[PDB]
């Protein structure tokens, strides 16, 4: 480890009741996975994701099927090597990643962290609209755009009204 | 904006009229740092 | 364009011809104003040189229309305010 | 070749030290581009120290003025050769002659101008047969200092770049050895450090993920200067000691 | 009525070269027709030339390979020289193994159901201890003309050579009296190519001839769209056909598509033939595409 | 391989009716002598005429 | 850059790569790309320029079109080593310089090297095209001696085009114009020196400021009545009657530019240097082993 | 004070 | 105070271009002014291009006459190449290979050479030839040489014309060149002076330090020294704007020359002249003396 | 024109049938399905790649290269032939 991770996640202002651990792995690809699109290795990606520490890793799948397309995450008689453990359908991953998937993308967190963070505020936008998922509601229209009008709300939320 | 250029001695009057400050250390630079 | 021959045959000084070359092309490039000749989709600099060789601008003609077109503006100013 | 030469070529050759003559005659007993085996004969040959000569030649590498100082094996295999005589051609040489041009077909007449003062005029025949390609070896160094707000960083982990910015960089910042670059691409990752300040109270996850402390950084990666191609054949890494070694060195 | 050539006699003397022959040929036009067919004869031809190699154990192209007398630089260059015919494809893929002490001559590939080696005596490079070997691909493919490396890799394990694209080596015609067909001041036009062995000579001399007569091939706002659909000499209900989508001038029409159109059944049977009556002078309905309204020629003043 | 750079005659900038000047573009690299070599004997030597 | 010679050219422009085109002329590549509409800040035109997209090279084909630029032999040693010319795009990496202006600048082509001055403002454009134009300077200020003289290739050219030789294809034939001169020239009917009577027309300007046409049969050669297709029409025939070897051309510019003027002198050096180039190729003037004769009475001299 | 600049000169010369 | 040092070794392949320089071995230097299509070159009465087309108004003033002597020389090894080529691509057994290549090694007067080839044994002969068959390398050493006869003898022994001269014929006309000319074979020397390493330009790049005008070199990217010379040409021609903007706008005045370059991306073109800042730099340098330098009004 | 025209008017699975050691790969993935007896990657085909994940003569990089190769959907896609050949195959 860095002798840091027990204390970054914990900051916690605003992610406290956000996922924790996601927005670590979230930063960890942005770190990584920003400009190296890791790879053409056509299969299932997995981001395992830490809470305690906040680091994270990059895992691979290997799919469990009775078909051979997606043939990096392709059955039961491969399955008897494992002695039969496998059932038919799973996603049972059985790989992994080489400290790479952008080793770039380090200082520049003006776009990729501040990115992420867009999305995390976005995301919890939407879980404030799934509380009460429609209502009688007042709002104050702030933009003039044609044939639609945008409107704030408290909160930070947001709506718009359509002409029609 | 302007004509003739004039040339002539320098009095200590106006030796001290183009100064800023007097410099006397004859320390140049930190030299283990950035600093002056 | 290869010679400016003629454009000295008009203006007899040849630094003179600069002059108003250049008095010229910065009224036609940047103050807005249509020239005289047609183009070819030329610069500023060829179709000044080639209004110098039709006759139609030197210094003369130039203070005539810089005077005129003053006292336009300050006539239409004047009967703007009285 | 020379096709009308002196015949103090072989001096020349020789007698200076790009070629590889043969100490002791023999008989060849392994060619290769890399080495050359000379099985020594016996009436030249010590009692002792067994003895058959290894000729180590010295492949593509650079010379002062950015030419390419190349060894070629000339023999063939179960050869003989006699003691004083070239085995490996060198630089600008053929079978141990002296080759510093080559010799074209020319014709004395002027041509619609094109040679006026003292011009030459060449068909692409000759460019066709790859017979004035010559090969240059330019090196960039890119050396770690020691400077305030801590040292530098080589690895490719750093910021403002793009798929386009470390597409080529292996998972250590070094260029690979065979990649194929253009006038303007990364060779060698380097960040350096900027402005102290403190830690923030904004990245924390992100802190506690990966643990690192600096956490803004600058840009100061070699990139192959504005106009050359290439091609990267030798990578040379040199670590004063008591530094951590990375994966690549 | 001039006399027009004919190919005669096709002497090929050797495998590489031939000597073709045009009779009869008024005077004037052998030297015509020969530095004609000579041009075009060495300017373009399609040849069979090599593009990319890829060595098994090798990076790049400046490297050496365990157990071979010549460099790598050195293999592609006798690998440039290599004389190969295509038959039936754009490109194509050959693969070389050999393992041994001895010379990979150019008959050790493995070639495919249409690829010909013309020459297989062409050594590559020389195998030079008992367990050291190469085992290469090739890529063979069409072009014209003189393609270099550096006008056009993807991984670093690809190594791109220069492809020279040309069939023939040495063109040269000599032109020469006629005899009998019974009248003098005739010519005949004896042209020894240098081919080397991947073009037939009568298809040489076929192609050129067919590139020289293509070249000589050279010389041997809508008023209707501004109108109102109204305004159109049919009738009533071809202009309500369109007006129905509320469209009135014909602008509008040749701004959406035919197929559009044709998905709205607000036009008629009888409507789509009066369409295409009105699109049979090509003024509407043509394909095209506005900014909204105006063109440039339909500017405001 | 087959299919070049055809041209078209872009101008006949023309003087008094029995005289001319007519060019051609674009042509592929090495085309224009001999099309002018090859017009320009047919013309000077072996036309049809009287005189 | 090193230069080199394309003598295509005419003789108020030069050659100049497209390499150092786009590097000398990038903030007007920058406003014209702006003024266009194609970007907006002016980064992206730094982007566009710096990978050199297909449509900035018709920006820079119209920034450069009327825009000279000042070439300069490096050891400048009086005003004529510094002359404006117009560029025209080079696939290359090399001045490609008009060779009748190389001997203003003592420039040879074994190595040598030019700088290039863009005029930035517009006084400066004028400058350019006004005094310091290649067409400009084609008389050194030291005398009254022409500096655009033909130097070398083109007055062998001229030498073996206009001579004569007592037997030849076509001796003593009769031609009715210099156009037929020509057309037995090139089908094969007689020879580039062959003794002739021609008919030209020669137009002496005797009267004040018009040309009179006098016509009549000068005997002279085939190739004095090619060349005389080239001569402007108040020049008199006897300037290309002899032999026309270095200083009879250069008295041929000088009497052609202190009658006709400076147009019809421009034009004619360009016509002068494009028909000597081209019969110097047709003559092929090589040089032998056998060429230097060995006088027989220079041993018993000895 | 020589070319293109002598009429510069000689206007600052006269407005002196 | 430094952690590690990353050598990098580029490996570029120059090829040849209109710019770069080569010679032969006598002083003929030159700038390759174009590289031709094949069809384009002076071919002769068997069909091969020459490769290379000299000039030869070089010879009688600059008089490097030997550059002749090898052009026929060469000329006569390529004819002795040329015959070995031909009775060895034939199939032809050792005999016939036996008595050419002695009859090409005898050939002279009292030489020094003295070889035969019945020490050879039959298949050193065939490799021989398989080394001699793209030419025959002659010696020719420096104030001994071959004499005119000796080529001429030697130009015999091939079948070449003696006077060393083939007729040639236009590639573009087709049609033959008058008197014939001279072809050879001249070994040529590219020379390390290319035109991609002399070539560079520059719109706006870095600027000096103390005098606040651009850098110089190619390395450090970097502008044209407008010397001293100029200078005086652009005085002797009436060009007074043009040297205002050359020596105030362009390279020294730093407001001078960020107002130039936003009225020319704005399509302005006009100067505001302002004062060279190497001249303050006169300034303080004289004034840093006992001297007082001003300006006036 | 015309008559220069004139006088020119007399002149104008392959995969599967490959060698398994032919494949791109090394001669260890090659020889992992010859183990077997298998010379042509049409045998390959013919066997289910269950049955071949069933026999130890397959390595753990022996599976990655066989999913490199089938990457492509040329070979081991689950097929069954009656033999050898398919009618495109046919014996003339």
């Amino acid at each position: 480890m860095n002798k840091e991770i027990l204390a970054v996640v914990e900051a916690v202002s605003n992610e406290k009741a956000l996922p924790r651990e996601k927005i670590f792995e979230a930063l960890e690809s942005a770190l990584a996975t920003a400009t190296k699109k890791k790879y053409e290795q056509e299969i299932d990606v997995r981001v395992q994701i830490d809470r305690k520490s906040g680091d994270f890793d990059t895992f691979r799948r290997w799919l469990v099927v009775d078909e051979v397309t997606q043939p990096t995450k392709e059955t039961l008689e491969a399955a008897r090597y494992e002695d039969e453990s496998l059932n038919l359908g799973d996603y049972v991953e059985d790989q992994i990643e080489s400290v790479t998937f952008d080793r770039i993308t380090t200082q520049t967190a003006k776009q990729v962290i501040v990115q992420k963070v867009r999305e995390a505020e976005r995301a919890m936008v939407v879980d404030q609209f799934r509380e009460h998922e429609g209502e009688i509601i007042t709002g104050v229209v702030k933009k003039v755009n044609r044939d639609n009008i945008s409107l704030d709300l408290g909160n930070n939320a947001e709506a718009v009204i359509l002409r029609e | 904006e302007f004509d003739a250029i004039k040339i002539a001695l320098a009095s200590p009057d106006m030796i001290r009229s183009w100064s800023f400050g007097e410099v006397k250390k004859p320390e140049t630079i930190n030299y283990r740092t950035f600093k002056p | 364009r290869v010679t400016v021959q003629d454009a000295v045959e008009k203006i007899g000084n040849r630094f003179d011809l600069v002059l108003v070359a250049a008095r010229r092309a910065r009224q036609m490039q940047v103050g807005g104003k249509d020239p005289l000749v047609p183009e070819e989709n030329d610069k500023t600099t060829v179709i000044a040189l080639r209004e110098i060789e039709e006759g139609l601008i030197n210094n003369q003609i130039l203070d005539v229309r810089e005077r005129q077109e003053q006292q336009e503006q300050e006539a239409a100013e004047l009967q703007a305010v009285t | 070749k020379p096709l009308v030469g002196t015949g103090m070529e072989r001096a020349v050759a020789v007698d200076s030290g790009v070629t590889a003559v043969a100490k002791r005659g023999g008989v060849v007993q392994y060619v290769d581009a890399s080495r050359i085996v000379i099985k020594v004969n016996e009436d030249e040959m010590y009692p002792g120290e067994a003895g058959i000569d290894i000729y180590n030649l010295t492949k593509y590498t650079r010379s002062n003025q950015n030419t390419c100082i190349n060894q070629m094996p000339c023999v063939s295999l179960g050869e003989p050769v006699e003691r004083g005589d070239v085995l490996a051609d060198g630089p600008s040489t053929d079978l141990g002659e002296l080759a510093l041009g080559q010799n074209m077909r020319v014709a004395f007449m002027p041509w619609n101008g094109y040679n006026f003062e003292d011009s030459i005029l060449v068909s692409e025949r000759v460019v066709q047969e790859d017979r004035f390609t010559t090969i240059h070896i330019q090196e960039l160094a890119c050396v770690s200092r020691d400077t305030k707000l801590g040292p530098e960083e080589i690895t490719a982990d750093i910021p403002n770049v793009g798929e386009a910015a470390l597409s080529k960089l292996d998972e250590s910042g070094i260029v690979y050895i065979g990649a194929e670059v253009t006038g303007g691409d990364i060779l060698v990752g380097k960040v350096t450090p900027k402005g102290e300040t403190q830690l923030t109270p904004e990245e924390k996850l992100l802190r506690a993920i990966f643990g690192e402390k600096a956490s803004d950084v600058k840009d100061s990666s070699l990139r192959v200067p504005n106009g050359v191609s290439g091609t990267v054949i030798d990578v040379q890494v040199f670590t004063r000691d008591g530094v951590e070694k990375d994966k690549r060195a | 009525e001039f006399l027009k050539p004919r190919l005669v006699d096709i002497e090929q003397v050797s495998s590489t070269h031939a000597k073709v022959t045009l009779e009869p040929l008024e005077r004037g036009f052998g030297h015509t027709l020969g530095n004609a067919l000579r041009r075009i004869l060495l300017s373009s031809m399609p040849g069979c030339a090599v593009t990319e190699v890829e060595i098994d154990g090798v990076l790049h192209e400046y490297s050496t390979k365990e157990g071979v007398q010549e460099d790598i630089l050195e293999i592609l260059l006798n690998l440039k020289g290599l004389a190969v015919r295509v038959q039936g494809k754009d490109e194509v893929i050959l693969t070389l193994n050999k393992s041994g002490i001895g010379p990979v001559t150019a008959a050790d590939i493995t070639h495919d159901g249409d690829v010909e080696i013309v020459k297989p005596q062409h050594v590559i490079c020389h195998l030079t201890d008992e367990n050291a070997s190469i085992s290469m691909r090739i890529k063979v493919q069409r072009g014209r003309g003189y393609v270099p490396a550096s006008t056009r890799e993807r991984p670093i394990g690809r190594l791109l050579v220069d492809a020279c694209y040309s069939p023939v080596e040495r063109i040269a015609y000599n032109v020469e009296a006629a005899r009998v067909e019974q009248r003098t001041d005739l010519d005949k036009l004896v042209i020894e190519m240098e081919t080397n062995g991947t073009i037939d000579p009568e298809e040489a001399i076929r192609r050129a001839a067919t590139i020289l007569a293509e070249q000589l091939e050279a010389f041997v706002f809508d008023p209707i769209l501004l109108r109102p659909v109204d305004d159109l000499e049919l009738t009533v209900r071809s202009a309500n056909c369109l007006k129905a989508e509320a469209i009135h001038y014909i602008g509008d029409l040749v701004q959406r598509t035919e197929v559009e159109l044709l998905k709205t059944p607000n036009l008629g049977k009888k409507s789509l033939t009066e369409i295409k009556d009105v699109l049979a002078s090509r003024g509407l309905s043509l394909g095209m595409r506005l900014e909204n309204w105006p063109p440039a020629s339909i500017a405001d003043e | 391989v087959t299919e070049f750079l055809k041209p078209r005659l872009v101008d006949i900038e023309q003087v008094s009716s029995t005289h001319a000047k007519v060019t051609l573009e674009p042509l592929e690299r090495g085309f224009g002598h001999t099309l002018g070599n090859a017009l320009r004997r047919i013309l000077l030597s072996s036309m049809p005429g009287c005189a | 850059s090193v230069i080199t010679v394309g003598p295509y050219l005419r003789l108020h422009q030069c050659g100049l790569p497209k390499k150092m085109a786009l590097e000398l002329f990038k903030p007007f590549i920058y406003g014209k790309l702006e003024l266009r509409g194609l970007a907006t800040t002016i980064k992206a035109a730094k982007k566009m320029v710096e990978r050199e997209e297909a449509v900035v090279w018709d920006i820079l084909d119209e920034v450069i079109r009327e825009h000279p630029v000042l070439l300069n032999r490096a050891p400048t040693l009086h005003r004529l080593g510094i002359q404006a010319f117009e560029p025209v795009l080079i696939e290359g990496k090399a001045i490609q310089l008009h060779p009748l202006v190389c001997a203003a600048y003592n420039a040879d082509f074994d190595g040598d090297q030019m700088a290039v001055h863009v005029p930035l403002t517009l006084e400066a454009q004028l400058e350019a095209r006004a005094l310091m134009m290649s067409t400009n300077n084609i008389l050194s200020p030291a005398n009254g001696e022409p500096i655009i003289v033909p130097s070398q290739d083109v007055v062998l050219g001229l030498y073996y085009m206009t001579r004569d030789c007592v037997n030849a294809k076509g001796e003593g034939m009769v031609l009715t114009g210099p156009k037929e001169a020509e057309r037995l020239y090139r089908s094969g009917l007689a020879s580039l020196h062959a003794r002739v009577k021609v008919r030209i027309t020669e137009y002496e300007k005797d009267a004040n400021g018009e040309l009179v046409a006098k016509t009549s049969l000068k005997d002279t050669t085939v190739g004095r009545a090619i060349l005389w297709m080239i001569v402007p029409k108040g020049l008199p025939y006897s300037i290309v009657n002899q032999a026309l070897g270095k200083k009879a051309i250069s008295k041929m510019l000088n009497t052609c530019y202190r009658i006709l003027g400076l147009k019809p002198t421009v034009i004619f050096a360009d016509q002068i240097m494009y028909t000597g180039f081209a019969y110097a190729a047709r003559s092929g003037a090589s040089v032998g082993i056998d060429d230097m004769v060995i006088p027989e009475k220079k041993h018993e001299i000895i | 004070p020589a070319g293109t600049g002598y009429a510069y000169h000689q206007d600052r010369m006269r407005r002196r | 105070g430094v952690l590690k040092i990353v050598k990098v070794y580029l490996a570029v392949k120059r090829r040849i271009q209109p710019g770069d320089k080569m010679a032969g071995r006598h002083g003929n230097k030159g700038v390759i002014s174009k590289i031709n299509p094949i069809e384009d070159m002076p071919y002769d009465e068997n069909g091969t291009p020459v490769d290379i087309v000299l000039n030869p108004l070089g010879v009688p003033s600059r008089m490097n006459i030997g550059q002749i002597l090898e052009t026929h020389l060469g000329m006569a090894a390529k004819g002795i190449g040329d015959k070995i080529n031909a009775m060895l691509k034939q199939q032809q057994e050792v005999a016939k290979l036996r008595e050419f290549i002695q009859r090409a090694y005898d050939l002279g007067a009292d030489v020094r050479q003295k070889v035969d080839l019945s020490t050879f044994s039959d298949e050193e002969v065939m490799r021989l030839a398989e080394n001699l068959r793209k030419g025959m390398p002659i010696a020719t050493p420096v104030f001994d040489g071959a004499k005119e006869a000796e080529i001429k003898e030697l130009l015999k022994l091939g079948d070449l014309p003696t006077s060393g001269q083939i007729r040639l014929y236009d590639g573009r006309t087709g049609e033959q060149f008058e008197r014939p000319v001279t072809v050879g074979y001249m070994y040529m020397l590219k020379l390390n002076h290319l035109v991609d390493d002399k070539m560079h330009a520059r719109s706006t790049g870095s600027y000096s330090l103390v005098t606040q005008q651009p850098l110089g070199g190619k390395a450090q990217f970097g502008g044209q020294r407008f010397g001293e010379m100029e200078v005086w040409a652009l005085e002797a021609y009436g060009a007074a704007y043009t040297l205002q903007e050359m020596l105030t706008v362009k390279s020294d005045d730093v407001n001078g020359r960020t107002k130039m370059y936003k009225n020319i991306v704005d399509g302005n073109h006009q100067m505001e002249p302002g004062m060279p800042e190497s001249f303050n730099v006169l300034l303080k340098e004289i004034r840093s003396l006992g001297i007082n330098i001003e300006l006036e009004d």
